[PDB]
């Protein structure tokens, strides 16, 4: 056998934007090569900047999965330093931040290793990412039972941004994407958030208090930002609700004015996860003459080239 | 009322408050789990008042509110109408109740029937008549 | 320049089970030839018959876009015979049905037509389907416009499951998802409510009128039959948030009893909507001793076939 | 409560958003499309609590207006955080609470002579002479 000592061996180790710094030119390896992806990577470094000089509304819209990597750390340190100040995301999103925020270590494994031998050791698999049972949902339960009584007194009906601040607000790890959010007053929409440990616990808990959400009220956020807003843009990691729900409340503005979207998925099953720029056209989610890149590839090597452009 | 148990130590039979109202606990189901957290138990218990079906899920060591019974035996003395009036064997005192609007109970009534009659967090419900 | 009528002249029709009647045995002719999808072919049909025969929960999972489709009316058509008892889906599930039970026609398409010219003719695509202006967002704000008053002052805090029963019993529609369901009073689940046409209405609405979701009144229903039932199977068609969601409270019960698994999506980028039936094992998210089967394929392709193999 | 729609709506109106009467303060305009109709996003300022409330709605939602029903009186007591008012028109003196503003709290004196406006069912302090 293998024992559990062995496997949670290295744990999985948050980036900064300054761990990028000496690879900022990048992206004129791949703007020589110019290879198939090498023009979505260009392009979309420079819509990035232009994003950061000319939009007031930006948007970081990203999926669960990247949060149990050192990506979070990075998303974290992206909203510190002011490049985005609202976030569409997933409940699985808010799950992995207050996991590994309140002592839940993440430990690099593998593809290749016996899954029914991590059932038997209490370890789930995300990726070649290992998340010991008590790391996981132990954390997250814990910590809603600690601090939503006093939430919930204070407020009984909450927007789900809101108390996401109040999470926020009691993590001290500074490489947590939910304290970064909270600390700059960045709005988290997640419009799935029963979706998840955390949404399930929060459920769980409002069967003890007088406790309810009110996601018409994050709708309300997001739908005035974007009115209020100049111009917009957005780096879209991903599909799903989180893609689509920060592309959806744009349509009220004519679209976004800069977008870059980072994905695997494709186009051919007609889904929105794989739908491109030349798709939202005729959703009109696009300004008539707008700057938009997507790029194929797997976010946690796609991102911190474009991040690390960032610096260039 | 207000006695405090665990939703461990829940079973068939056992009341508990859910939402307020007291509750006969009918079903009981478990979870080991461990991806949400700690073992859990789901309740399914009937209220004792509304008859409505309510549902917890919690924690096994989760704190719950039980109510207290107190089986009182009485007798009926008058009918009149909408209410009856009850007198209890113990503790000289005349009250009224409702008709229970069931069938198998409200069609036993007559004029001093003896009657068992519980008192659970402030209220009162008849359970049988012979 | 081209015309709109030019455009819009082959309605989207959709089917039902009679339609896969002639097909019944086709499996056959892919276990004969066992190509590489066969083999999941042949064992999601057992699955599928041995779920009917067994398990007394069966829940019908899938992403928005095919409601869209033809596909849609066969969902209905498998709900009102029982095939399938818990619906879990999107926002844009809603939007599809309600928009094509109350008049709204999409039309066929492709994949070619230049996108700014269908902006011009108040056109959205969807995959190669052409949905008119007038077909989605004009029918669907007309309707909670008119419904959701009287379903307010009946109800002023309502279950999001409720709220659909209430407008599947408005509709006349039988190839309709929602109306199905409330014939059937099957229920459907759809964390994301608030993301789409229908909850952005839903949002409108409550500025006017005294009425909340209780998403938590969901979770309570979902979580209730997990743990009340004997065995559990599953359709799940896609990824994303309503794969998710049935995979997350079959957690309380050991996991899904059957399951068959339609996807596109792939895994080595690590996303929920492409982990294998051997990926949530960590998550232990089925059981030790369980019949799932994953078949890589679109979904209009894939399901005909699988449905058509209920009637052998 | 006079009605109106959303549209008819500009800077300056008034309009009740969740029961307050409120001042519009900005109005956007959003095309036709996905969403369905035209509608309009009003940024209005509670004429008593002060908060920013927004309605989003089609252009032609109906909404309701409250009506001003301005008044001119003077003040007899002191009385610290509550003020006896005297109506210039037809005496019904009355007590309201000091306005909490900077440039209204002060020049608060014996038998100054005030302009209060009555929305709704309750009076607010404007101006002061
Ligand atoms: N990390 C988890 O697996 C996890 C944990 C708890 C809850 N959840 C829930 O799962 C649901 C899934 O939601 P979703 O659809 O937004 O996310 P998803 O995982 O289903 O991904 C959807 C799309 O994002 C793209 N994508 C994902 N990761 C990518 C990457 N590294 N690089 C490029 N593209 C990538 C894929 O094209 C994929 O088709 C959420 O509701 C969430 O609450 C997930
Ligand atoms: N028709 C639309 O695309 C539409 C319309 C309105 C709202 N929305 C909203 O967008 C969000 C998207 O969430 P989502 O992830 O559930 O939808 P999605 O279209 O992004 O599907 C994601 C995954 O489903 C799978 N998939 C999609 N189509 C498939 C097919 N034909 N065959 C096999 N597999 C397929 C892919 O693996 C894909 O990665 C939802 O919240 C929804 O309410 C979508």
């Amino acid at each position: 056998m293998i024992n559990r000592e062995d496997l949670l061996k290295n744990p999985v180790e948050d980036i900064a934007l300054r761990d990028l710094e000496k690879y900022s030119d990048i992206v004129n390896v791949f703007d020589k090569i110019y290879g198939f992806s090498s023009e979505g990577i260009v392009r979309g470094s420079k819509i990035l900047k232009e994003m950061i000089k000319d939009a007031d509304l930006r948007f970081l819209s990203f999926t669960a999965n990247l949060v149990s990597t050192g990506l979070r750390g990075l998303f974290a340190d992206l909203v510190k330093r002011g490049y985005f100040n609202i976030i569409v995301t997933t409940g699985g999103t808010i799950d992995h931040d207050l996991a590994r925020s309140f002592g839940g270590v993440y430990y690099k494994g593998s593809f290749d290793i016996d899954d029914a031998m991590l059932k038997d050791l209490e370890i789930h698999r995300l990726g070649n990412v290992l998340v010991p049972f008590e790391s996981y949902g132990k954390v997250i339960e814990e910590i809603v039972r600690k601090f939503l009584p006093e939430i919930a007194k204070d407020k009984k009906e909450i927007p789900a941004y809101e108390l996401l601040w109040e999470f926020g607000k009691r993590i001290s790890d500074s490489n947590s994407i939910l304290r970064a959010a909270y600390e700059k007053k960045v709005p988290v929409i997640v419009p799935g958030i029963v979706d998840g440990s955390f949404g399930t616990n929060l459920f769980i808990q409002s069967q003890f208090l007088n406790f309810k959400i009110n996601l018409f009220e994050d709708m309300r956020l997001i739908k005035d930002l974007v009115f209020s807003c100049k111009k917009s843009g957005a780096l879209i990691i991903g599909g799903g609700i989180s893609k689509h729900h920060t592309i959806w409340w744009n349509q009220f503005k004519d679209g976004l004015d800069y977008a870059v979207y980072v994905t695997t998925a494709q186009e051919y099953d007609g889904s929105l996860s794989g739908a491109k720029p030349r798709e939202a056209i005729s959703w009109n989610k696009i300004r008539p003459n707008a700057k938009h890149a997507t790029i194929y590839g797997d976010a946690t090597i796609i991102v911190p080239i474009l991040a690390a452009s960032l610096l260039s | 009322s207000i006695t405090y148990t665990t939703v461990g130590e829940l079973k068939v039979g056992s009341y508990v408050v859910i939402d307020g109202e007291p509750c006969r606990v009918v079903e009981v189901t478990k979870a080991k789990t461990g991806k949400h957290g700690s073992a859990k138990a789901n309740v399914v218990a009937i209220g004792v008042f509304s008859g409505a079906k309510k549902t917890l899920m919690a924690p096994v060591d989760q704190q719950v509110e039980v109510p207290i019974i107190e089986k009182h035996i009485g007798q009926i003395i008058a009918d009149m109408g909408n209410k009856i009036q009850v007198m209890d064997l113990e503790s000289y005192e005349t009250f009224e109740i409702e008709k229970p609007t069931e069938d198998e109970l409200a069609s036993k009534i007559k004029p001093n029937a003896e009657l068992e009659y519980w008192e659970i967090m402030g209220r009162r419900k008849i359970v049988r008549v012979k």
